[PDB]
């Protein structure tokens, strides 16, 4: 009863699930590339 | 003469089959009468549960729920509440007139 | 309610739904038609068959 | 009573058609339209 | 830049100037700094959905995944699915 | 067990000061729900007379029409209600305003110049420079212009400044004063301030006699704490005079040796009038409104 | 004994606008780089 | 209604800022009571608003120039006033014989703001007033056309007075950067009432201060109260006070001396139940400023309005009965819910 | 550092509802 | 309802229209604040009115707000009470909070109205007092028990949950267990209620109710608690000052 | 690069099967995701 | 003049947002 | 502009006490506090009403387009 329904736009949901919380990492470092620049790479 | 029916209404969607419990809806009223009326209704030994609720400030409504024990309907408990509040006000008006003269 | 939105009466008198008239809703829509476009719940227009 | 107030000398002088848009008393090119007796309804709120 | 002063007692003029530099720096970063990143993903993934054969298929029918996360579970459901003690205490309620 | 006759046995009234404008009375052994009801009615529900429709003919003053109209509405009129009937809003203006429903107040002031030696005073330099509430002339019309013969319509406070003018400016208006309630607008509230304060209670747990008694006495207003002697304990002379500043509790020597509470049954009402009705009349009408509200519901059909 | 507001001083100045040096020189000192800059366009040394 | 701050830096007088008041001194209670005030929303007293508290007006000027088409001294077909034989019904209610409007007249969108006659069309036309906000005429100025004079003055500057009472949405702020929109105009009977008998003009929610850390407002509250009672303005110039000489202790002593609570609190009662509230509420006098912006200046509604010829889609423009754009992100969201008919 | 000067002769200017400045 | 930028589908939900007289602004409940990422700082929202039943059904059953209690990003809640209600709850559910029969019944009907379909028993059921002698008194926690007793189905048993609080036991004095949130057969027997219980926080009371009784009941509990704390903040206010 | 992708489409003599959300929006067809992932048929009694 | 089966009667009235015939119909 | 009619907070008439307040400060030479007390303003809300009043109307009136100079 916990199965994903056929028709569910998992594509948009995935990009929204990566996009929306990547707004919270707009701030700079407090060596390796982090946040949005690394996600862009 | 014509009696206005919009002022007091019985919410049949909440009224008990027995009639011991009912939700009444009064228009153009709030805390002023509301809290004073539920206080007087609560002094009744037959009233089990009583409270008042204002659905929303923008809409001119006042809801008063009266749940009683047996041998008395909620309508009777409301009628007793109004009858007692009137007498209570007479006591206040009588004592104030007397103390004005007593000065 | 947490599932509701408070709509100002300004929007309520402009935003309309095309409700087809039937036997089950003739009473509800007759009132809306009488009320007109400035009295809520009213109706701004009527589409004939 | 037709009115027009001068902006400079404050003289109340009205002028009709085919006339220079200037005060008679002094050479001023700006004229304030005066308030005449007319009903304006208001709510004291 | 070490401020010994508090906002209740006040900040010494020397301390206050230092604080202002810190405050302004916080403000500029918000103004200067996910729109295009999300737009690029959504345009390529819009079609990707769950098929009636439980597999993750693109708009054109091409298979992307054979099963969502390898188990076909809706994330908005996968919460109390490991909360076994909870489910046990509410056996008859959930049954 | 509570009876309405058992309430009559315990309920007391105490009048401290009853002036022509403000009355300070007490309501002993009554519920908060009833005391708050009268308070709410005295402010919002007791009907009063105030200007509602200002009809301007001319206004060359610095004060905008809307502002000047609003100021006239705020000016309390020394007009007793019951003399006026309630206006009906559905019928048109020609049928709406009658000699029984409306009171007319006119204002006609024109400013000019006066010759005087010159900082110079505005009453000396100009004529009719300051427009006061006393300049609102009462105009009785219709069927009854004899009912207000021994009762002229005059503002409660005449020296109220309404407008300031310079020569050339003029104010010409006809204000229509009607009957309204304080809930609709604050201009209709017959009371300046109708509020109650609960009787302060000072529960002395320890005798606290000696020099600490003199220290305890300074924590409360002068006429509150009274000391018998060095001993004989420290008593409360007049707990009513207390400001409830809690000054006694911000001292380690008294923080645990005293408690600060109230008498939930005792209410100290203070009612000041705008000038139309006496403070007693305002309280009496408040009790009469609460009774009438309960009476109207009693003789009413319970629909559905 | 305090850092009070001028009430009597204020209202008198409202009715009587000074005929001498204007009050609040700091207000004119605020526009000093603007007026001064334009003043130096004709007035001052070397025309 | 401009007011002089009780709490102020002495440099306020040095710049003679009393010549231009920017706010008003209000009874502000730091209380969570109504339930409509929370983080970015604050409550204004109804009876205060009814008494003219924070009332403002907005003046807008328009230039009606008749030189719009004519150039280089061309003969003119146009002229301020009314043409003979042709006169559409009830226009004289707004404009005077000269074609200009009566100074003081109420105008709504569609009403005539001026009248003229152009010989090229041989018809009496009018320049309409159009805005969502109704106004009153404050000033009408007739201007000479220059251009070697001679020509009659068609030209004209009209000033509109738009009255602006505080509406639900309007922003209000203390001098400490604590801005909030008007959530509701709460009635005085429903408002919490003080032991003194005062109900606050403005209600600020206590949950605003822990994140913003605007303690200047907290000391302003007990300073403003002290200065209102004793009748003395207090200096709130920065770095006047020390760690040893605290303003909370300074004005606290002043508050105790007057006969109030040292920590700036006041015993308040509920407006609804009428019972005394759990603890003493923090009340004082804070200088509040009303921000000029209307809360929703961008408030719009469209059912079926005009459309562009090429796309046949609702045209852009709030006042033009324009459409709300459903962009790529909203398209993405409607795909997201798998809600194909909402997208359609 | 000089302390902020306190105000000269500050008296009580708030009392109960039905009580004036009679008590000195 | 749409609040831009629409970064995730929760920023575009379906709301039930409630026309409120004498209004000039869109009124929104505090539970929606999280999902829209909308703060009432002069924010603007778009209202779309779909014109057919298929679009209606979609906005009422798929994109409707009730199904958005948990976000699909982490399966965590995005719905809960935000400020006054959290501060009200810490005070109302405190040991020191006691209530008389008159007070207790008022708080119940104040948030639960059978006429508005808030009840599941067609009669407001009430628990006996926690103090019988000398005076009959109800505890603050008993109000929370009574609200659940009238909003959860009668056919199903009460909720059983052992959670924790944000406020450590040390703050409530010696030997207190007020950090341990305890629900036994739908009865709050230990611990106060924080942002960690009726806020948008995972494995709290609202989330626990959501899993056992469903999304419709959890929504009812949120609206009921939301009213209770608003009414409680009206009768018993909350303030902040220099003393703090 | 709308015209560039269009050129590549024309040169391929490509058939847009209208199966992507974007393509369906372009031609006003109901999106194949969620409620559009099936068809609704009515059961009729008469032969 | 509109020209619809209906008859306009002239005196067309402009409503902001809606241009309607004084009579039968509105564009 | 001019002195407001009634105190914004409670509603006590304040408009008749403006000119009288300046007379208590000028002629009587009293302090701000004692002057307000003699006018009958004990609540701090009524106190600030007159105490904090600017009276910009006197500044505004000096511009009169109806009289020369
Ligand atoms: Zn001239
Ligand atoms: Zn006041």
């Amino acid at each position: 009863r916990s199965l994903i329904n056929p028709g569910e736009a998992v594509g948009i949901i995935a990009s929204q699930s990566v996009g929306e919380p990547s707004t919270q990492m707009t701030l700079n470092t407090f060596n390796v590339t982090l946040g949005i620049p690394r996600l862009r790479e | 003469e014509e009696p206005d029916r919009e002022k007091i209404k019985l919410l049949t969607q909440a009224t008990s089959e027995d009639g011991t419990s009912a939700s009444f809806q009064i228009v153009e009223e709030d805390h002023t009468l509301g809290n004073a009326l539920r206080y007087v209704i609560m002094k009744n030994p037959d009233v089990e549960f009583c409270g008042y609720s204002i659905p929303h400030p923008s809409e001119n409504l006042l809801n008063i729920r009266i749940q009683t024990y047996g041998e008395t309907t909620a309508v009777d408990a409301l009628q007793k509440g109004l009858k007692d509040l009137m007498d209570l006000c007479d006591v206040v008006e009588s004592k104030f007139t007397e103390k004005i003269k007593s000065m | 309610e947490t599932n509701e939105i408070g709509v100002p009466p300004v929007f309520a008198v402009k935003l309309t739904y095309p409700e087809p008239v039937t036997a089950y809703n003739i009473a509800e829509l007759r009132q809306a038609v009488i009320n007109g476009p400035d009295k809520w719940p009213g109706a701004t227009q009527i589409q004939n068959e | 009573t037709l009115k027009y107030i001068c902006a400079e000398c404050s003289s109340k002088l009205s002028l009709s058609r085919t006339d220079a848009v200037r005060c008679k008393d002094c050479g001023h090119r700006i004229l304030l339209k005066a308030r005449t007796k007319r009903l304006v309804q208001f709510e004291a709120r | 830049g070490y401020v010994k002063g508090r906002f209740y007692s006040g900040i010494k003029p020397q301390e206050y100037y230092f604080h202002c530099m810190a405050g302004r720096e916080g403000l500029i970063d918000t103004a200067v700094k996910s729109g295009y990143l999300q737009r690029c993903l959504t345009k390529q993934l819009e079609g990707v959905h769950v098929s009636y054969d439980n597999s993750i298929r693109d708009a054109d029918g091409t298979l992307v995944q054979f099963m969502y996360g390898g188990d076909a579970i809706d994330i908005t459901k996968e919460s109390h699915m490991t909360q076994f003690e909870f489910c046990l205490d509410n056996y008859y309620a959930l049954l | 067990e509570w009876n309405v006759e058992k309430f009559k046995k315990d309920f007391e009234v105490n009048i401290s000061s009853l002036d022509a404008r403000e009355a300070n009375f007490d309501l002993i052994n009554i519920d908060t729900s009833i005391a708050n009801a009268f308070r709410r009615i005295m402010i919002s529900e007791v009907p009063s007379v105030a200007a509602e429709y200002v009809y301007f003919f001319n206004n060359t003053s610095v004060i905008q029409d809307e502002v000047l109209a609003h100021r006239i509405g705020l000016v309390p009129l020394k007009v007793d209600p019951d003399m006026l009937t309630w206006v009906d809003s559905n019928l048109p203006d020609d049928e709406k305003f009658t000699d029984e429903n409306t009171i007319v107040l006119s204002l006609n002031v024109k400013c000019t110049r006066n010759p005087d030696a010159p900082s110079t005073d505005p009453k000396e330099l100009y004529n009719n420079a300051h427009v006061y509430a006393r300049d609102l002339k009462f105009e009785p019309q219709g069927r009854q212009s004899t009912t207000f013969a021994d009762c002229p319509v005059v503002p409660a406070d005449p020296d109220i400044l309404l407008a300031k003018l310079r020569p050339g400016q003029e104010i010409s208006l006809k204000a229509h004063c009607i009957l309204g309630i304080g809930g609709d607008h604050a201009k209709f509230s017959p009371v300046s301030t109708a509020s109650y304060r609960l009787l302060p209670q000072i529960n002395i747990l320890q005798p606290i006699k000696g020099e600490s008694a003199r220290r305890f006495q300074k924590c409360f207003p002068p006429g509150v704490i009274g000391i018998d002697e060095g001993s004989d304990e420290a008593y409360v002379k007049d707990a009513r005079k207390d400001t409830v500043s809690r000054e006694v509790l911000r001292y380690e020597e008294f923080a645990d040796k005293v408690k600060l509470g109230r008498v939930r049954n005792h209410f100290i009402f203070n009612v000041e009038s705008a000038g139309a009705m006496t403070p007693e009349e305002i309280f009496f009408k408040s009790v009469r409104i609460l009774k009438n509200k309960a009476e109207y519901l009693k003789n009413c059909p319970i629909t559905q | 004994r305090t850092a009070d507001f001028r009430t009597l001083e204020r209202e008198s100045r409202f009715i009587n606008p000074p005929k001498d040096k204007s009050a609040f020189p700091l207000l004119q000192e605020a526009v000093q780089p603007h007026i001064g800059s334009f003043n130096a366009l004709t007035e001052g040394p070397d025309g | 209604t401009g007011q002089t701050p009780i709490v102020k830096a002495n440099l306020y007088d040095d710049y003679g800022m009393d010549n231009f008041p920017n706010g008003f001194n209000a009874v502000v209670a730091v209380i969570s009571y109504t339930g409509y005030d929370m983080d970015d929303a604050m409550i204004i007293n109804k009876s205060a608003d009814e008494r003219g508290f924070g009332y403002g007006t907005m003046y807008k000027t328009e230039k009606v120039d008749l030189a719009l088409n004519r150039n280089r001294g061309d003969p003119i077909t146009q002229h301020f006033g009314f043409g003979n034989d042709e006169w559409p019904k009830e226009w004289l209610e707004k404009l005077d014989e000269d074609g200009l409007p009566y100074i003081g007249t109420y105008v709504e969108e569609g009403d005539p703001i001026c009248a003229y006659f152009d010989d090229t069309l041989n018809k009496t036309k009018i320049k309409t007033y159009h805005s969502s906000e109704p106004a009153y005429i404050e000033e009408v100025n007739l201007i000479g056309d220059e251009s070697n004079k001679f020509q009659e003055l068609q030209t004209v500057s009209i000033k509109y007075r738009i009255r602006r009472t505080p509406q639900i949405g309007d922003k209000f702020s203390s001098r400490h950067g604590q801005k909030g929109v008007c959530s509701r105009k709460w009635p005085t009977i429903d408002m919490p009432f003080s032991e003194t008998g005062i109900q606050p003009d403005i209600i600020i929610n206590p949950h605003a201060f822990p994140s913003r850390m605007t303690i200047g407002m907290f000391v302003e509250s007990l300073a403003g109260k002290a200065g209102a009672l004793h009748g003395i303005a207090q200096d709130s110039t920065p770095w006047i006070f020390n760690e040893d000489d605290t303003p909370a202790d300074y004005f606290g002593e002043q508050l105790a001396k007057a006969g109030y609570n040292y920590h700036g609190n006041e015993p308040m009662y509920s407006g609804a139940t009428g019972e005394e509230l759990r603890a003493d509420i923090y009340v004082g006098v804070v200088y509040y400023q009303r921000l000029r912006h209307m809360v929703n200046d961008k408030f719009q509604v469209r059912s079926t309005g005009p459309v562009n010829s090429l796309t046949m889609q609702p045209v852009k423009g709030r006042k033009r009965h324009g459409g709300i754009r459903v962009g790529e992100m909203e398209r993405d969201a409607l795909i997201g819910h798998g809600t194909s008919f909402l997208l359609q | 550092r000089k302390d902020v000067p306190k105000v000269e002769g500050l008296k009580l200017e708030h009392f109960a509802t039905g009580y004036d400045a009679e008590d000195f | 309802m749409n609040r831009q930028p629409t970064l995730h589908k929760a920023s575009m939900m379906g709301h039930k229209v409630r026309v409120l007289p004498n209004e000039k602004t869109l009124r929104l409940h505090y539970a929606n604040t999280g999902a829209y990422n909308a703060d009432f700082d002069g924010d603007e929202m778009n209202m779309h009115f779909p014109q057919n039943e298929n679009a209606r059904a979609e906005a009422l059953n798929l994109a409707n707000t009730d199904s958005q209690y948990l976000t699909p990003t982490s399966g965590s809640p995005v719905r809960g009470l935000i400020q006054d209600h959290i501060s009200a709850g810490v005070w109302l559910t405190s040991k020191d909070s006691f209530f008389t029969r008159e007070q207790y019944q008022q708080y119940i009907y104040g948030c639960i109205r059978p006429e508005d379909g808030h009840t599941t028993r067609s009669k407001i059921v009430t628990l006996p007092p926690t103090i019988f002698k000398p005076y009959p008194l109800w505890t603050g926690k008993q109000i929370i028990t009574t609200v659940l007793l009238n909003v959860t189905p009668p056919d199903m048993p009460g909720i059983n949950l052992i959670s924790k609080n944000k406020i450590k036991n040390e703050y409530w004095g010696k030997g207190s267990l007020e950090n341990e949130v305890l629900f036994k057969d739908g009865a709050l027997l230990c611990g106060i209620l924080d942002k960690s219980q009726y806020g948008a926080s995972k494995y709290g009371i609202v989330h626990s109710l959501h899993e056992v009784y469903g999304p419709e009941v959890a929504a009812k509990v949120l609206s009921v608690l939301g009213r209770l704390f608003t009414n409680y903040i009206t009768a018993t206010a909350f303030t902040c000052g220099m003393d703090d | 690069t709308t015209c560039q992708f269009l050129t590549k489409a024309v040169l391929d003599n490509e058939r847009e099967q209208l199966d992507s959300p974007s393509a369906r929006i372009v031609v006003g067809k109901l999106n194949n995701v969620g409620t559009g992932s099936f068809d609704v048929l009515a059961k009729v009694p008469n032969a | 003049i509109c020209g619809t089966d209906n008859c306009p009667s002239r005196l067309w009235r402009i409503i902001d947002g809606r241009r309607t015939c004084q009579y039968g119909h509105v564009m | 502009m001019i002195v407001p009619v009634r105190c914004f907070s409670c509603g006590k008439v304040v408009g008749d006490k403006w000119e009288s307040y300046l007379n208590l400060l000028q002629e009587d030479e009293l302090d701000e506090g004692t002057a307000l007390s003699r006018l009958g303003l004990k609540r701090y809300c009524c106190r600030r009403m007159i105490l904090t009043h600017v009276d910009l109307i006197e500044k505004f009136l000096r511009y009169n387009p109806l009289e020369k100079r």
